[PDB]
Protein backbone atom coordinates (compact mmCIF):
# COMPACT_ATOMS: atom_id res chain seq x y z
CA UNK A 1 0.00 0.00 0.00
CA UNK A 2 2.90 2.08 0.37
CA UNK A 3 3.44 2.52 -3.46
CA UNK A 4 0.07 1.91 -4.94
CA UNK A 5 -2.97 3.30 -2.73
CA UNK A 6 -2.87 6.92 -1.22
CA UNK A 7 -5.38 8.15 1.81
CA UNK A 8 -5.86 11.71 3.33
CA UNK A 9 -4.73 13.98 5.71
CA UNK A 10 -6.07 16.41 8.20
CA UNK A 11 -2.90 16.96 10.68
CA UNK A 12 -5.15 19.30 13.30
CA UNK A 13 -7.29 17.48 16.13
CA UNK A 14 -6.64 18.76 19.82
CA UNK A 15 -10.85 18.93 21.22
CA UNK A 16 -10.02 19.75 24.63
CA UNK A 17 -12.74 21.72 26.06
CA UNK A 18 -11.31 23.21 29.59
CA UNK A 19 -8.43 23.80 27.81
CA UNK A 20 -9.64 25.10 25.10
CA UNK A 21 -11.86 27.87 27.29
CA UNK A 22 -8.65 27.86 29.72
CA UNK A 23 -7.03 29.63 26.24
CA UNK A 24 -9.68 31.71 25.99
CA UNK A 25 -9.75 33.06 29.31
CA UNK A 26 -5.78 33.47 29.49
CA UNK A 27 -6.28 35.29 25.69
CA UNK A 28 -8.57 37.73 27.59
CA UNK A 29 -6.18 38.14 30.56
CA UNK A 30 -3.56 39.32 28.21
CA UNK A 31 -5.89 41.77 26.49
CA UNK A 32 -6.59 42.85 29.65
CA UNK A 33 -3.08 43.26 30.91
CA UNK A 34 -1.64 44.73 28.13
CA UNK A 35 -4.39 47.52 27.34
CA UNK A 36 -4.05 47.84 31.17
CA UNK A 37 -0.32 48.40 30.70
CA UNK A 38 -0.39 50.74 27.32
CA UNK A 39 -2.48 53.30 28.74
CA UNK A 40 -1.37 52.89 31.87
CA UNK A 41 2.12 54.16 30.63
CA UNK A 42 0.27 56.32 28.46
CA UNK A 43 -1.97 59.12 30.02
CA UNK A 44 -2.05 60.99 33.50
CA UNK A 45 -0.97 58.94 36.49
CA UNK A 46 -0.76 58.39 39.67
CA UNK A 47 0.71 55.56 41.75
CA UNK A 48 0.36 53.07 44.62
CA UNK A 49 3.68 53.48 45.75
CA UNK A 50 6.20 56.43 45.23
CA UNK A 51 7.18 55.87 41.59
CA UNK A 52 5.21 52.56 40.32
CA UNK B 1 -14.12 39.46 48.62
CA UNK B 2 -10.53 40.14 47.38
CA UNK B 3 -10.72 43.46 49.65
CA UNK B 4 -12.30 40.65 52.73
CA UNK B 5 -8.80 39.13 52.09
CA UNK B 6 -7.56 41.26 55.36
CA UNK B 7 -3.66 40.14 55.67
CA UNK B 8 -2.27 42.67 58.50
CA UNK B 9 0.47 40.93 59.71
CA UNK B 10 2.96 40.99 56.47
CA UNK B 11 4.77 44.27 57.50
CA UNK B 12 6.77 43.16 60.71
CA UNK B 13 9.00 45.17 61.16
CA UNK B 14 8.79 48.06 58.06
CA UNK B 15 7.80 46.93 54.92
CA UNK B 16 5.30 49.19 53.60
CA UNK B 17 7.35 51.33 51.92
CA UNK B 18 8.49 49.28 48.45
CA UNK B 19 11.01 46.78 50.04
CA UNK B 20 9.83 43.84 49.13
CA UNK B 21 7.28 44.73 45.91
CA UNK B 22 5.39 43.74 48.75
CA UNK B 23 4.64 39.78 48.32
CA UNK B 24 3.19 37.30 47.27
CA UNK B 25 -0.69 37.22 46.76
CA UNK B 26 -0.74 40.90 47.77
CA UNK B 27 0.66 42.11 44.66
CA UNK B 28 -1.57 39.75 42.38
CA UNK B 29 -4.66 41.25 44.11
CA UNK B 30 -2.73 44.92 43.29
CA UNK B 31 -2.83 43.36 39.64
CA UNK B 32 -6.10 42.76 39.80
CA UNK B 33 -7.53 45.95 41.14
CA UNK B 34 -5.25 47.84 38.77
CA UNK B 35 -7.20 45.75 35.71
CA UNK B 36 -10.79 46.82 37.15
CA UNK B 37 -9.84 50.39 37.88
CA UNK B 38 -8.47 50.85 34.12
CA UNK B 39 -10.84 48.39 32.62
CA UNK B 40 -13.77 50.82 34.29
CA UNK B 41 -11.49 54.11 33.13
CA UNK B 42 -11.69 52.58 30.04
CA UNK B 43 -15.33 50.44 29.55
CA UNK B 44 -17.40 52.27 31.88
CA UNK B 45 -20.21 50.17 33.05
CA UNK B 46 -23.04 51.42 35.28
CA UNK B 47 -21.97 53.68 37.99
CA UNK B 48 -18.13 52.62 38.49
CA UNK B 49 -19.33 50.53 41.32
CA UNK B 50 -16.53 48.28 40.56
CA UNK B 51 -14.49 51.80 41.44
CA UNK B 52 -16.38 51.62 44.27
CA UNK B 53 -15.21 48.63 45.24
CA UNK B 54 -11.85 48.89 44.19
CA UNK B 55 -11.02 52.02 46.73
CA UNK B 56 -12.70 50.22 49.41
CA UNK B 57 -10.22 47.55 48.79
CA UNK B 58 -7.73 49.86 48.53
CA UNK B 59 -7.99 51.66 52.18
CA UNK B 60 -8.08 47.90 53.30
CA UNK B 61 -4.77 47.61 51.94
CA UNK B 62 -3.79 51.13 53.63
CA UNK B 63 -5.21 49.43 57.02
CA UNK B 64 -3.01 46.26 56.82
CA UNK B 65 0.14 48.35 55.43
CA UNK B 66 0.72 46.88 51.86
CA UNK B 67 -0.16 50.49 50.30
CA UNK B 68 1.68 52.93 52.85
CA UNK B 69 -0.95 55.49 54.64
CA UNK B 70 -1.45 58.17 51.64
CA UNK B 71 -5.17 60.52 51.06
CA UNK B 72 -3.82 61.11 47.46
CA UNK B 73 -5.68 58.62 45.11
CA UNK B 74 -8.59 59.34 47.62
CA UNK B 75 -8.19 62.96 47.43
CA UNK B 76 -8.17 62.74 43.38
CA UNK B 77 -11.23 60.32 43.76
CA UNK B 78 -12.76 63.28 46.16
CA UNK B 79 -12.90 65.58 43.77
CA UNK B 80 -15.79 67.74 42.00
CA UNK B 81 -16.40 66.82 38.22
CA UNK B 82 -17.00 62.30 39.11
CA UNK B 83 -20.10 60.45 40.17
CA UNK B 84 -21.85 60.63 43.25
CA UNK B 85 -20.67 57.25 44.38
CA UNK B 86 -17.12 57.26 43.59
CA UNK B 87 -17.20 60.58 45.20
CA UNK B 88 -19.02 59.55 48.82
CA UNK B 89 -16.75 56.31 48.57
CA UNK B 90 -13.45 58.20 48.81
CA UNK B 91 -15.36 60.69 51.39
CA UNK B 92 -15.80 57.70 53.47
CA UNK B 93 -12.36 56.57 52.72
CA UNK B 94 -11.09 60.23 53.75
CA UNK B 95 -13.47 60.37 57.02
CA UNK B 96 -11.59 56.86 58.18
CA UNK B 97 -8.58 58.35 57.29
CA UNK B 98 -8.85 60.89 59.66
CA UNK B 99 -10.23 58.40 62.02
CA UNK B 100 -7.18 56.25 62.04
CA UNK B 101 -4.06 58.30 60.91
CA UNK B 102 -3.89 62.06 62.33
CA UNK B 103 -4.20 63.79 59.27
CA UNK B 104 -5.20 67.35 60.45
CA UNK B 105 -4.79 68.94 57.37
CA UNK B 106 -7.10 66.88 55.81
CA UNK B 107 -9.52 67.33 57.86
CA UNK B 108 -9.20 70.91 57.29
CA UNK B 109 -9.51 70.60 53.83
CA UNK B 110 -12.96 68.40 54.29
CA UNK B 111 -14.79 71.19 56.65
CA UNK B 112 -13.35 73.24 54.07
CA UNK B 113 -15.48 71.60 51.34
CA UNK B 114 -17.87 71.01 53.28
CA UNK B 115 -18.58 74.76 53.26
CA UNK B 116 -17.91 75.22 49.53
CA UNK B 117 -19.53 72.77 46.96
CA UNK B 118 -22.61 72.95 45.42
CA UNK B 119 -23.62 69.02 45.84
CA UNK B 120 -25.74 68.73 49.14
CA UNK B 121 -26.12 64.81 48.98
CA UNK B 122 -22.03 64.93 49.80
CA UNK B 123 -21.95 66.97 52.29
CA UNK B 124 -25.11 64.83 53.91
CA UNK B 125 -23.07 61.95 54.06
CA UNK B 126 -19.84 63.33 54.57
CA UNK B 127 -21.65 64.76 58.07
CA UNK B 128 -23.54 61.47 58.48
CA UNK B 129 -20.86 59.34 58.37
CA UNK B 130 -18.44 61.31 60.12
CA UNK B 131 -20.58 61.23 62.98
CA UNK B 132 -21.00 57.45 62.40
CA UNK B 133 -17.38 57.14 61.73
CA UNK B 134 -15.76 59.76 63.97
CA UNK B 135 -12.13 61.29 64.80
CA UNK B 136 -11.37 63.65 67.33
CA UNK B 137 -13.09 61.60 69.60
CA UNK B 138 -14.44 62.53 72.98
CA UNK B 139 -12.68 62.57 76.21
CA UNK B 140 -9.88 60.65 74.39
CA UNK B 141 -8.59 63.89 72.35
CA UNK B 142 -4.65 63.05 71.73
CA UNK B 143 -4.68 65.00 68.07
CA UNK B 144 -6.06 68.40 70.00
CA UNK B 145 -9.43 69.70 68.65
CA UNK B 146 -9.30 72.99 71.23
CA UNK B 147 -6.50 74.31 69.72
CA UNK B 148 -8.80 75.98 67.03
CA UNK B 149 -11.10 73.11 65.93
CA UNK B 150 -13.64 73.57 68.32
CA UNK B 151 -13.89 78.08 67.20
CA UNK B 152 -14.14 76.54 63.55
CA UNK B 153 -16.67 74.20 63.84
CA UNK B 154 -18.14 76.59 65.89
CA UNK B 155 -18.16 79.12 63.29
CA UNK B 156 -19.37 76.66 60.80
CA UNK B 157 -22.68 75.81 62.88
CA UNK B 158 -22.90 79.73 63.00
CA UNK B 159 -21.68 81.06 59.77
CA UNK B 160 -21.87 79.36 56.63
CA UNK B 161 -25.18 76.96 56.93
CA UNK B 162 -27.88 78.97 56.35
CA UNK B 163 -27.55 77.06 52.56
CA UNK B 164 -29.65 74.22 54.53
CA UNK B 165 -31.08 72.88 57.91
CA UNK B 166 -29.82 69.70 57.64
CA UNK B 167 -25.90 70.72 57.46
CA UNK B 168 -25.86 71.89 60.97
CA UNK B 169 -28.17 69.45 61.83
CA UNK B 170 -25.53 67.15 61.17
CA UNK B 171 -22.99 69.65 62.79
CA UNK B 172 -25.01 69.60 65.86
CA UNK B 173 -24.10 65.34 65.56
CA UNK B 174 -20.81 66.59 65.44
CA UNK B 175 -21.24 68.43 68.93
CA UNK B 176 -22.75 64.92 70.13
CA UNK B 177 -19.93 63.17 69.53
CA UNK B 178 -17.42 65.81 69.73
CA UNK B 179 -17.42 66.95 73.46
CA UNK B 180 -21.15 66.42 73.88
CA UNK B 181 -22.88 67.34 77.00
CA UNK B 182 -19.37 69.60 78.50
CA UNK B 183 -17.34 72.44 78.06
CA UNK B 184 -14.56 71.21 75.28
CA UNK B 185 -11.65 71.77 77.95
CA UNK B 186 -11.00 74.73 76.35
CA UNK B 187 -10.62 77.53 79.40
Amino acid sequence: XXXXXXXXXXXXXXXXYQVLREKAASQRRDVERALTRFMAKTGETQSLFKDD
Amino acid sequence: ALANSVTPAVSVNNEVRTLDNLNPDVRLILEEITRFLNMEKLLPSYRHTITVSCLRAIRVLQKNGHVPSDPALFKSYAEYGHFVDIRIAALEAVVDYTKVDRSYEELQWLLNMIQNDPVPYVRHKILNMLTKNPPFTKNMESPLCNEALVDQLWKLMNSGTSHDWRLRCGAVDLYFTLFGLSRPSCL
